[PDB]
Order: C-alpha cells, then structure tokens, then sequence
C-alpha cells in the first residue's frame, strides 16, 4: 500500500520524473506476483528458466507502468489540465501499446490500448467523483 | 460400506455441521469441523475408486491444512483477548488466517484448485454432499464472525472466486466439473455480501443448495456424468432434460426465475452500501455462468443430440427408484420469485 | 536441574560406551571380510492410535476422583470405557483385528 | 447461523469454558480474573459496536494483564538504563538487591 | 446481523407472542394461494417425473403437496409479516428517540423554490 | 497513568516469627485455635479489600498474637513441644503419624499448664464469623461507572406501514 | 546461562521444526519430529505444565509418530533421503536456521521486535505470575475437570473416536 | 509477548510452509501436520498456564485427540494411495485436474 501511496502523494501533473517511478515500482511488484503464481502453477523446467520468465513478465509490467505514468504526467503538463482523465487514457492506451510491442503482437497492442485506456480513464474518474471499488459496510 | 454404517457417518457428519452451527465456543466449532472432516472422508470413497482415494486425499489435506489455520488463529486470538467465544475477533492477524481457512473450507479462490477435482474424481451422491451440505458450516462460521471481517480480504476472493467460476466452466465437459466451477462462483456471490448483509447470503445459500440438490438428482436420476451421456437422455427421459433446461436457466440467474433473486437482493444491498463497480463487475461476470449452463442446454435438451441402438433396451424398463423431494426442490428452484419478501423469515 | 542433570549423565554415558564399543575395537587389526511387502496388518498399529488416544483421555481419573460431583464423574468415567469396549466389540466382530 | 440452542434450553455445553472468570474448580482464580470481570461487567447489553469504544479501558487493562507488553517494555527500560549506568559507573546497586541482607520471610 | 441481536429475542423461536397482537394473514391472501399453486406444480412435476398421468394421477398425492404448501406458506407469511412489522417499530421508535437526527424540514412552496431550467432546443 | 501508592518501609517493618516450619506445623493446631480472632480478622480485610496494602495493621496484629502464644508455650511447655517438633522435623513429609507420642506429651503438657485443648478433625477448617469494626469496601475493585443501557421494548406492535415495502411488492 | 533455559530450548524447537520440514527421508523427519516434541516437554515443564508435556512424550512420540515410523518402514525407500541428500533441502536447512538467528539476533538487540506481533527480548521469567496454588496442581484439577465439568467435551471426543475407529475400517476396506 | 511465543509461532509458521511445498514424499507433508499440532499444543499450552486458565487446561489434551485422528485418517489414505501406485510420491495424485 506503500507504493499506491507514493504514486498518490505527487500531485497529478507535477514531478513526472516520480511519478513515473511511482508507477514503475507498481508495475514491477504485479509483474512479481504474477511472476510468482506463473512458477507455481506452470513450473518452469529450469532455474534459469523461472529466472527468465520472472524477469520477463516483471520488465513488461514494470515498461507497461512507467510510460503510463509518464506519458499521463507529461499529456497533464502540457495540456496543463490536471484532472482531465483524458490524461490517464493516453496513458493507458500507451501502455497497451508496451505490452504490444513486448508481445510482439499488432493485435494485442490495439485491445490492450482500448481497455487498459478505458479502465486507466475509469479510475481517474474514480479518484474525481469519489467511486468506492471496496465500500466499508454502512448499510 | 455397510448401510448402518453409511447412515451413522452420514449421521456423524450432519452431527458435526450442527455442532459447528450450535456451539458457542471455539475448541468445539474447531472439533466440530474436525468430526465433519473424519467423517465425510470415507464417504467420498463409498465406491473404492483410484480416482476416489486420489479426491479423499486432496480433500483432506485441504481441510487438514484449513483446520490447522483456524486452530492457530483461534490460538492467537486467545493469546490478545482470552476469550473463547465465537464473537468480534481482537487480533487482526487472527482474522485474516481464520479467513483464509474458512475460504479455503469454502472452496474460494485462490483456495478453489481442489473443487473440481474433488468433485469429478466422487460419485454423484457424493458430490452433492459435498457441494450442498458442507458448505453450511464454514458460511455460519463467517456470518458469526461478519463484523470482524476485513471486507477489501472477502470481496477480493468473491470476486476471484466469481471470475474463476465462471472461466472453468466454459472448458469443461465432464457434468461434476461444470457443477464444482459453478458452485465456485455462487460462494463468491454469497461471500461477496457477509460483510454487508448476512440474511442475503443465508438466501443465497438457500438458493443455490435448492438449484444444486435438483440438478444433482437429475444427473443421478439421468445416470450421467458427461455431456454426451446427458445428451443421450432427450430419447429415454424428455421430461428429466426439460427439467434441467429450467433448472439451468435459473441457475444462470434469468428472470423470472428463481435463481435470479438472490443476485437482485445481493445487487440491491451492494449499492445501498455505495458498492457501485463491485455489482456491476459480478452481474457481467455471471455471464460466463449463463453461457456454460446454454452450451450444456443445447446438448441436453434443445437439440436432440444422436441416440444409440441399444437405448431402445431402457425404453422398455422405468426406473425403480423414487427421489421424493425432487419435483418440490425443481418448483422451488424455478418459481419462487413471486415470493421473495418472505425473506424476512431467515431474517 | 537435578532431572537434567540425570538425562545429561545417562546420555553421555551410554555414548561413552557406544564410542569405546564403535571406534576403541575397531582399532584391532584385520582384513577383508566382503559384505518389503506392504503390511496391510498395519491396521493393527492404527487401531493401537487411536486406543491410545483414550489411554490419554483416561489418565486424568485419579484426580477426576477427587470432584464433589463424583456422580457425573463416574457416569462420564464408565461412558468413556464403555465407548473404548464397544470399539474393541466392533472390531472385534467386523474382524477388523485380524491380527497378523 | 448461531443457532442458540444452548440459551433457548437453557443447556450449559460449553459456555462454562468460554471466559477465564467462569467458576473453576476449588475456585481457583484466574491471573486477570479482575480485570475480565470488570470488561464484562461493562460491556453487557450495551452491544458489541458500543462496547469496543465505551468499554475501551477495561479492554486495554485486561490485555495489559494477560500480555503485560507495557509492564515488559518499562521494564526493559529499567534494565537497559541501569545497564547504562554501570558502565558509566554511576550507579552501584544497592546490597539487599546484590543479596547482602536477608529478604523478609 | 440486525435483527439477529435484538433485545428480547428469544432464540429458535419461529413466531414469538408478541406477533399475534399483529392480523392474521387472510386464508384468500394471494401469497397463499400462490403457494398452494406451487404445491399443486410440484404434483403436477411428481406426476410428471414418474410417468403417471400427469393431471389426473394421484390426487391424493396432489392434495397432499397443496396442502403442506399452503399450511407451511400460512406460518411463513405471519413471520414475514412479524419481522416487517418489527422492522417499522424500532424505525419509528428510534426516529422518536433521536429527533435530532431526523429534523423536521421546512417546507416551501414551488414558487418560493428556485429550480433551473433546462431547455430542450 | 497514575504512581502506585507503596507504603513506605518502616511502616511495614515488624517483629518476625523466626521459626523454621516444623516448628510452626508441631503448634498449628493450637495456634489456630488460640490466635483465631486476629487471623480471622486479617482474612475478612484481606479478602474483602483485595488490596495487601489495606490491611497492613492486621498483619501486624496476627504476627504479635503468633509471638505471644510461641512465648507463652517457651514459658510453660518448652521441652516436650522442643521434642515433638524435632521429631517432626525429621520426616520429609513432616507427617504428624510418626510423632504421635511426641504430639501426646505435647498436648498434656499444654492441657495441663496453659489449659489449651486441641481442636477436633473438621474444625478449623469451618467457616467463621468475625465481628470488624473496619467499614466493608464500597467498590473493592475501585470500578468505573458502567454504560448506560440501550433503551428497549417501546410499546405494542402495530402491522407495517404498508407492508414489505419491498421494490414493487403491495403486501 | 541457565536464565535462558527456556528460550535455548524454543529455539532447539525451530531447528527441529526446520529439520522434519525441509523433508528428508521420514526417518529422519520423524526424528527432527522426536527431537520437537522433547524439547516441547521441556518448554511445557518450565512453565510448570508437568502433565501436559508428559502427554506429548507418550501420546505424541510415543503415540502418533511412532505409528508414522511403523508406516515409513513398510513403505521403504530405496535411499535414506537427508538434508544433503537434496542441495534444496540442505539450503533450505541453513536458511531456516539463518531466519531464526536473523529473528533472535534482531530480538535481542532491538529490545523490541515486530516480524508480524511485537516481542519483548526480556526474558520468559518476567512474565510468571507470584501467587501460590497451595497444595493442588492447578493443571492437574484442570485437567480432571474434563469428568467434572467437561461432559460435553468428554462425549463429543468418545464420539469422534468411535467414529474415527470405524471410519479407518471404512477407508482401509478397499474393496 | 515474550521471544518464547515468538518462537513457537515461527515453529507453525515453518511446519506451514513444508506443508505448502511438497517435494515427493506424503509422509513428509503427513510429519509436517503432526509438528503443525505440535506447535499448536505448545502455544495453547503455555497460554493457558500462565493465564491459569484452569478449566482450559484440557483444551491441549483435545486438541491431541483429534491431532491424532487425524494423523491416522492420513496414515490410512496415505497405506491406499501407496497400494494403488506403489510409493507415497505426491505425482501420482494426478488423475483429477484442473
């Protein structure tokens, strides 16, 4: 929770040099976990292997992360709109074109760029309006 | 096995749950999932299979290991508070273990693996078993203790648990992992709303244990456990398939059948707590549910799949034996909507 | 630090022994001198488990004896070895003792 | 599902073991009898929601009894400033804690 | 959960005492005729299941299943009826017992209100 | 929080019954029926106050009476009880079986010069009363003022306003 | 040194623990198992619990893995698996030893330590209590209370191991 | 809480973990539930004695019953498994899947 924190506490738009290190650590702890579950469930034959296809899935989440925060900090500089979520769809349609590119795949980049897009411009609307993904029961 | 014996293990069983659901202390709602456990373990091998032994032993080192974390829970909330009583849980690492054995009891995801194995590898009866009655102890354990629980931890394996239901079942052929992976996906649905309302999952687990008990009947009453064998029951028994069509529908949740209440109400008390994102993923979810239960309706009973010679031999016979309860399980399980409000009587 | 004191000397004398019986004859010249099925009867040792688990449940009886409610002491007494009988009965007569 | 049994036959099958101040045999007290007795005392019939607020001390002197963390940390500040002190050579602990006089029968 | 801790609640108890200060559920109620239809589906389903006559076999059997449904369906409307009936005690006793948390509200007419237009051109 | 109130160390300070336990045990019986009133009095305090410090003054009390009765028994039966309780101290259990002889010389002795008669099986060890002058504890356990009760059972019950009120549900 | 005793004796107790669990060959777990459960006794004496370690030695060593050695001998292997036996046992041996070390050294030098709870370095004696039970064995009444008190207990317990006996028949049947 | 708790949680938490990760033996996962209840036993019991707890102190006793049970309910899945693939490898229980 410390790094959803440290990617939180800079305020959009500004220091984008940090926020988009912010992001590459998020990235880079999913793409461990995800790492982490692929061994398990799928074993890897070798050492090496497993070595591989952790830093694997850990570089693409980390690249994914890092052009998303900072392509999103620098559209929020320039269009000079902070709280557009505009911002954070090129952001994410940027970073489904990481994953594209490190896919290797045409395909995969464009339904990456339109969902990850849409769900990055969804929480930034989230954060706006106050949407709840987990609510504390109030009843 | 012989009968005496079958019925004092089913006896020992059904003795456990109610312990669990009737004890006041937390040594006996631990022992009374230990006798559940001792007790349901042959009769997942009443017919000796390798696939039976394979299930029995699965099933139990994942209870063995869930019993173990709710123990040191238990432990550690005795260590930080000094009581015994099933009550709010005073050590937050205490709550997260316990709730991570009581998923793992429930089959939740990630703890699901063992469900579908489990499921396929027992017989019929067995499975129904497993599917409905098991699940009652760990849900009121859970219910007892809503208010300790950590919601973000409940709804995040409500939700796994949803998807992952929902994904296995498109994969699978054999008739017991369909109903495991969709059994998988109604206990999230029915976790997904302890934090907020207990009553709705006590409905819920109404519903689903009506729908499951009526479909496992059919299958056993049908004797099929793939969907070929289901398919070949439109020449002997179209009245059996035509009831499974129903069921099926209200088990994927389409109004006005039954199966669509539980998902309206746990719909309703999500967004009356601001829970907006979390309903919507889960009704759009389902719809993976909805697809496999089609997929398994077209094979059985809308399209007339090919027959075999031999079948002509069982048209001359009728089967022998009765399950009472079937057509009252299949009415409640499809035409029970008009009739919600009385869900003030769990209440 | 009497008791450990006792398991300490035990211990170490019996090893004394063993290294003087292992490694001091060993020293004597010589030369060259060369050189399951499963047990289903293993039922036995699992019955003897769970007997031994009343073994345990019943050792606390001497001071069980010294309640004031020694009514319901005895009756939970005598339920508890009637329970232990009545295992040993059945599989006595299911011929789950087939000894060896 | 709490099914409460127990209360509606007014059957004590386990309740007897659920806290530490139940009677025990020959009365034998327990280490934070007091002090549980006072937590129950005050959160009875007030409901769970209000008893963890309203009821809030006597749960804090009770896990300070059965846990005695603070008792711990103060005295382990004691031991570590005395400690301290004896090598800066500022302190000589007196003789009755050295063993030179004879404790009180 | 709610209603499971409420004061005076004597446990396992289908119908308490207090419920029959409340009305009857009527014998023509709807809710119970419509249970008596379930029943009477459910026999038509047994019928139908073990390859009698699907609407004349069994009438015994038949007007057992209606029956048991309409007898049970007559208790789970009193207590459906009980638990809603308790539900609006306590919510008009707590609104009385904390009268600032519900404030009265003064009302006002549309003319005194101002409400934005929004033309549809 | 608050500093403990330990009492000081000259306030605590008192004469001492320096006698090892065999000595002790050899007298119990006679002790325990002579010196009764001021330890029965030291229980009740000790009991009812639960505070060790309270109750100091009747700890003293009972040492002082346990003094005088060693010091009448040196006066007028020293030998035979010097006897009995060297016999006693022998035993590692300190049984009274072995020294019932010694316990016999001891207890004539005692009957005859200080009058004292031992008491029976299953008399010491009844419950008493003790006539105190000390007020009795108010709040022994110097507990807070309890919660106030939620406010319960309003009134009779009156059918719902309009039913479940339940989505589009009329009954 | 004899300060201690305890804390020497739970940290024998995590070795044993690493020693069955890092799995050799079940001879060898069995002992890291017989080696656990002697020093629990030992532990369990220390707070004066003279009973309930007895138990572990009887009914435990004696009792459960003595059954577990008898089953490992019918179904033998064809090597004694050992710690060395496996480069990921051996390594996992050492790290579970490290982890302890890493745990008491941090313990011992930050008078406060928090892995998941928070601990106190200062020894287990500060935590006993200076009451006298008088002549009783207050584990000993507790324990026989199981006939007094614990009736429910007793029955539900008789139960579960009558059932467990016939539930073993069940499973070793095989048909 | 004292290092002595400290300890004896670490103990579970290791016997935890070799559960979790099997290498090929059941026997040795089997061992791993046993040392589980060992853990539990010893943490249960030095609660109870220095809370004097004394109507609790048959909770460990309990909790060794049903170790036991369930030690010998493993034992005996464990003799079947072996008899229908001829060792207790963990690899053989691979009939059923996902």
């Amino acid at each position: 929770k410390t790094l959803l924190h440290k990617y939180s506490d800079i305020p959009e738009g500004t220091e984008c040099h940090r926020k988009a290190y912010a992001s590459t650590s998020i990235g880079g702890a999913t793409g461990l976990i995800v790492s982490a579950y692929s061994i398990a469930l799928k074993p890897p034959a070798s050492f090496l292997e497993g070595v591989a296809r952790t830093g694997r899935y850990t570089f693409t989440s980390a690249a994914i992360g890092a052009i998303f925060g900072l392509t999103s900090c620098i559209s929020a500089q320039v269009r000079e709109k902070p709280d557009d979520p505009l911002n954070y769809f090129i952001g994410g349609c940027a970073g489904g074109l990481t994953l594209g590119a490190r896919t290797r795949s045409y395909g995969i980049g464009a339904a990456a760029c339109a969902y990850m897009g849409l769900t990055a411009a969804l929480v930034k609307m989230g954060q706006l309006e106050g949407w709840q993904v987990f609510a504390e029961p109030k009843v | 096995m012989n009968p005496i014996i079958y019925t004092t293990l089913i006896m020992t069983v059904m003795s456990g749950t109610m312990l669990v659901m009737i004890s006041s202390h937390w040594l006996l709602i631990w022992i009374g999932f230990e006798m559940n456990l001792l007790a349901m373990i042959p009769v997942l091998m009443k017919n000796f299979n390798p696939r039976a032994t394979e299930a029995a032993t699965k099933y139990f080192l994942t209870q063995a290991t869930a019993s173990m974390m709710l123990m040191m829970a238990i432990i550690i909330n005795l260590l930080y508070s000094g009581q015994w009583t099933i009550t709010k849980m005073f050590n937050p690492v205490a709550m997260t273990m316990m709730t991570m054995a009581l998923a793992m009891k429930l089959g939740l995801s990630p703890f699901h693996f063992w469900v579908p194995e489990v499921t396929q590898g027992i017989s019929l009866q067995a499975g129904l078993l497993l599917l409905t009655w098991q699940k009652l102890a760990p849900l009121s354990v859970l219910c007892q203790i809503s208010q300790s629980i950590n919601p973000n931890l409940m709804l995040t394996m409500a939700m796994l648990s949803i998807l992952i239901g929902g994904w296995g079942g498109l994969n699978q052929t054999q008739l017991r992992k369909i109903m495991a992976y969709s059994s998988i996906a109604h206990m999230g649905w029915m976790t997904a709303v302890l934090p907020y309302n207990t009553t709705m999952t006590i409905l819920n687990l109404l519903i689903y244990i009506t729908m499951t008990l009526a479909m496992f009947m059919l299958l056993i009453h049908s004797s099929a456990t793939t969907t070929l064998s289901l398919s070949h029951t439109w020449n002997k028994m179209p009245v059996i398939t035509s009831l499974m069509m129903v069921t099926l529908l209200s088990m994927g949740g389409l109004p006005p059948l039954s199966g669509f209440m539980p998902k309206w109400m746990i719909i309703q008390e999500m967004t009356k707590n601001e829970s907006i994102i979390m309903p919507t993923l889960m009704a759009m979810t389902a719809l993976l549910n909805l697809y496999f239960y089609m997929r398994l309706a077209y094979s059985s009973s809308l399209t007339m799949f090919p027959s075999t010679n031999n079948m002509k031999m069982k048209w001359q016979f009728e089967h022998t034996k009765q399950m009472k309860l079937l057509p009252t399980m299949i009415v409640l399980s499809t035409l029970v909507l008009p009739m919600t409000p009385a869900l003030s009587s769990l209440n | 630090m009497n008791i450990m004191l006792t398991l300490l000397t035990n211990v170490t004398l019996a090893s004394l022994l063993v290294l003087i019986a292992f490694w001091l004859p060993q020293l004597n010249a010589y030369s060259e001198k060369t050189s399951p099925f499963s047990m289903k009867f293993f039922l036995v040792a699992i019955t003897f488990l769970l007997f031994d688990l009343e073994i345990a449940l019943l050792l606390p009886l001497p001071w069980a004896s010294q309640t004031n409610n020694l009514k319901t002491m005895l009756t939970m007494a005598l339920f508890l070895l009637i329970l232990l009988a009545a295992s040993l009965a059945y599989e006595w007569t299911q011929k789950g003792l087939e000894w060896a | 599902p709490f099914f409460d049994v127990q209360k509606r036959l007014g059957l004590d099958l386990d309740r007897w073991m659920t806290i530490q101040s139940a009677e025990q045999p020959h009365k034998i007290p327990g280490r934070c009898h007091a002090f549980e007795k006072e937590w129950i005392e005050c959160a009875h019939g007030i409901g769970g929601i209000r008893a963890e607020k309203e009821c809030k001390i006597e749960f804090d002197d009770f896990v300070e009894c059965l846990l005695r963390q603070k008792t711990m940390k103060r005295l382990s500040a004691i031991k570590r400033q005395r400690d301290k002190l004896i090598k800066e050579g500022k302190y000589t602990p007196p003789p009755h804690h050295l063993g030179k006089e004879d404790p009180r029968p | 959960t709610m209603m499971s801790g409420r004061p005076g609640r004597v446990p396992l108890q289908f119908l308490p005492n207090e419920a029959r200060s409340l009305p009857p559920p009527k014998l023509t109620d709807p809710r119970l005729v419509y249970m008596g239809f379930l029943g009477y589906c459910s026999g038509l389903i047994d019928n139908a299941i073990r390859r009698r006559p699907v609407v004349s076999a069994g009438l015994h059997r038949q007007l057992l299943y209606v029956t048991s449904f309409v007898f049970f369906g007559y208790y789970l409307l009193k207590r459906q009826d009980y638990m809603y009936a308790l539900r609006d005690h306590d919510m008009f006793a707590y609104v009385k017992s904390h009268p600032e948390d519900f404030p009265e509200k003064d009302k006002k007419t549309y003319g005194e209100i101002l409400e934005e237009f929004h033309p549809v051109r | 929080p608050g500093i403990v109130e330990l009492p000081t160390l000259e306030d605590l300070k008192v004469q001492e019954v320096k006698v090892s336990s065999s000595v002790l045990k050899a007298a119990a019986h006679h002790y325990g029926a002579q010196c009764d009133k001021p330890n029965k009095e030291f229980m009740l305090c000790r009991w009812e106050e639960k505070d060790p410090r309270r109750c100091l003054e009747e700890g003293k009390l009972v040492n002082q009476c346990a003094l005088d009765f060693f010091r009448q028994i040196k006066r007028h039966c020293a030998e035979p009880f010097t006897e009995y309780w060297t016999c006693i101290d022998y035993s590692g259990l300190q049984l009274f079986r072995h020294c019932r002889k010694q316990q016999a010389k001891f207890d004539e002795c005692v009957l005859d010069k200080l009058g004292w008669v031992r008491p029976d099986l299953g008399e010491l060890s009844k419950v008493t009363k003790v006539k105190t002058d000390r007020p009795l504890p108010e709040n022994p356990y110097h507990s807070r003022a309890r919660p106030e009760p939620n406010p319960e059972a309003e009134g009779d019950l009156k059918p719902a306003k309009h039913g479940s009120r339940l989505f589009f549900w009329t009954m | 040194m004899t300060m201690y005793i305890a804390f020497i004796l739970s940290t024998i107790f995590v070795i044993g623990f690493v020693g069955f669990s890092s799995k050799p060959s079940p001879i060898y777990g069995g002992l890291g198992l017989i080696v656990s459960g002697g020093v629990g006794c030992g532990i369990v004496l220390n707070f004066g619990g003279s009973f309930l370690g007895l138990m572990v030695f009887l009914i435990y060593l004696g009792g459960m893995l003595v059954v577990f050695g008898y089953t490992t001998a019918m179904a033998t292997e064809m090597y004694p698996e050992v710690w060395v036996s496996n480069k990921t046992v051996f390594g996992a041996f050492v790290s579970g030893l490290m982890m302890e070390f890493c745990m008491v050294y941090y313990a011992l030098k930050e008078e406060e330590v928090e892995i998941i709870f928070k601990f106190n370095g200062l020894g287990d004696w500060v935590i006993y209590d200076t009451g006298d039970s008088g002549f009783f064995s207050e584990e000993a009444m507790g324990i026989a209370a199981l006939y007094s008190y614990g009736t429910w207990l007793v029955i539900v317990t008789g139960w579960s191991l009558l059932i467990g006996v016939v539930v073993i028949m069940e499973i070793t049947r095989g048909n | 809480m004292p290092l002595v708790y400290m300890n004896i949680i670490m103990a579970f938490a290791i016997a935890l973990a070799g559960l979790l990760m099997y290498r090929s033996h059941l026997m040795s996962s089997l061992l791993c539930l046993e040392g589980m209840m060992l853990s539990l036993f010893i943490m249960s019991t030095l609660i109870i004695l220095n809370t004097h707890f004394t109507l609790a102190n048959m909770m460990p006793i309990i909790l060794l019953v049903f170790a036991a049970c369930e030690a010998a309910l493993g034992l005996s899945l464990l003799v079947m498994v072996s008899n229908t693939y001829g060792t207790d490898y963990v690899q053989n229980l691979n009939l059923l899947q996902c």
